[PDB]
């Protein structure tokens, strides 16, 4: 949920939805990455989490629409610089 | 020239020899505009015969010029300031030195730091060569106030000369003064960590200690009865980090395509 | 080259842009494994950008 484009959570949120032994919470954690629910690394000199991927959200009619106005985003960046980097380099070109 | 007489004489004498009348003034300053079609004549047309005739004609306007800061007229002071700047050096020589051309010089260059046309003020002394002859008394305050500010000095940035002829010259330390002061409060919000009640003075170069409070209020350096101004101050001032993908000197992408082309 | 990819690149986006919209109203068939690997590529997100760069070429010249 709170990534898609950010891709940090505060370590502090699992704990608390957990409510078990402080121990035991380190355990959870890896065994989460282990398993194939999420990839990423766990840093607790800043103690957040950070995740690379985030597993898909299997199958709705919301996980689709989340995936194309990001990509609609995205589309306008490629046609807008590729033009751009055409202009120069003209005599290159030939 | 001198033709003419309550309005060439009687101007010059008012403001030197005699007493100074405002009341007489005020009328004479329409009159004097009159005047300016045969005075400025003399320069930009010169010539060896005019020689004599430039000096006789100067005095009228500048004169004219130093009473228009006496009268509180700003617009009439600039518009009389310009045409002076053609006096300051014309043709092969014509004779730039009058008696009075010590007094409209020190009036001149008080009014360029004052504005904070310093720039003005370098500019115009290059073309002034005229008043080595003059001697720096009157001089000497702008100049050396100058100097002081560039220097760094709080204690050299002195207003206590500068007011021997003080007809005009007042005007002139009053405002300096304010906005010395605040350019060197800007230094001292970079400058310096924390200042207490009693050390404030001769820092900002502000008036008094509870001055420097009002401003604290004003540009928000306050916290405590001392203030923090320097931690927000100090810590912007490094720019020579990068930030991945160089748009320093111009984003990566197009410089990048940029080196090529050049081939 | 280098330019025929960015075009190529732009056209790539478009096929699966287009087909969003189309399941999300006036529902076309889908697979779990064609959703699923469009979802990775927003979670995927670059880090940081850095280096390369020359110069060289201005000697050549010079000396020739």
């Amino acid at each position: 949920t709170r990534p898609a484009n950010h891709r940090q959570l505060t370590f502090e949120e699992i704990a608390k939805s957990a409510k078990i032994t402080v121990n035991k919470v380190e355990l959870l954690v890896m065994k989460a990455l282990s398993v194939g629910l999420v990839r990423g690394s766990i840093d607790e000199v800043d103690k957040r989490v950070h995740m690379t991927w985030v597993q898909p959200r299997v199958l709705d009619l919301q996980q689709i629409k989340g995936m194309k106005d990001r990509l609609e985003l995205w589309c306008t960046d490629v046609k807008s610089m590729e033009l751009l980097v055409e202009h120069q380099a003209q005599d290159i070109l030939t | 020239l001198q033709a003419a007489a309550g309005m060439y004489e009687q101007l010059k004498d008012e403001w030197n020899r005699k007493s100074p009348n405002l009341s007489k003034c005020g009328e004479e300053l329409g009159r004097l505009k009159l005047v300016l079609l045969e005075l400025n004549f003399l320069p930009t047309t010169g010539t060896k015969l005019t020689k004599q005739q430039l000096i006789l004609a100067r005095d009228i306007l500048e004169i004219g010029a130093q009473w228009s800061i006496l009268c509180k007229d700003i617009p009439s002071f600039e518009r009389y300031m310009a045409q002076l700047k053609c006096y300051y050096f014309d043709y092969k020589e014509q004779l730039p030195e009058s008696a009075y051309m010590h007094q409209l010089l020190g009036l001149n260059l008080l009014f360029l730091l004052s504005q904070n046309r310093v720039a003005e003020f370098h500019t115009e002394l290059e073309r002034l060569p005229a008043k080595d002859i003059q001697t720096n008394v009157y001089i000497k305050h702008p100049v050396s106030l100058e100097q002081y500010l560039m220097e760094g000095s709080y204690n050299k940035v002195f207003l206590a000369k500068g007011n021997i002829p003080a007809e005009s010259y007042t005007f002139f330390i009053d405002i300096l003064l304010d906005t010395i002061r605040d350019e060197i409060a800007g230094c001292i919000e970079k400058a310096y960590e924390k200042i207490l009640f009693a050390e404030a003075t001769r820092i900002l170069f502000f008036s008094t200690p509870k001055k420097m409070t009002d401003y604290a209020k004003k540009r928000g350096w306050l916290l405590g009865p001392n203030n923090y101004y320097s931690f927000a101050s100090q810590q912007q001032k490094p720019e020579d980090s990068t930030i991945p993908s160089t748009e320093l000197a111009r984003q990566v992408i197009e410089y990048a395509r940029q080196l090529e082309m050049i081939v | 080259n280098q330019v025929h990819g960015l075009k190529g690149l732009n056209s790539k986006l478009l096929d699966i842009r287009t087909y969003l919209e189309k399941v999300a109203s006036g529902k076309l068939p889908i697979n779990h494994h064609i959703i699923y690997q469009l979802q990775d590529v927003f979670n995927l997100l670059p880090d940081a950008s850095l280096q390369e760069f020359v110069k060289a070429f201005y000697l050549k010249t010079n000396d020739q």
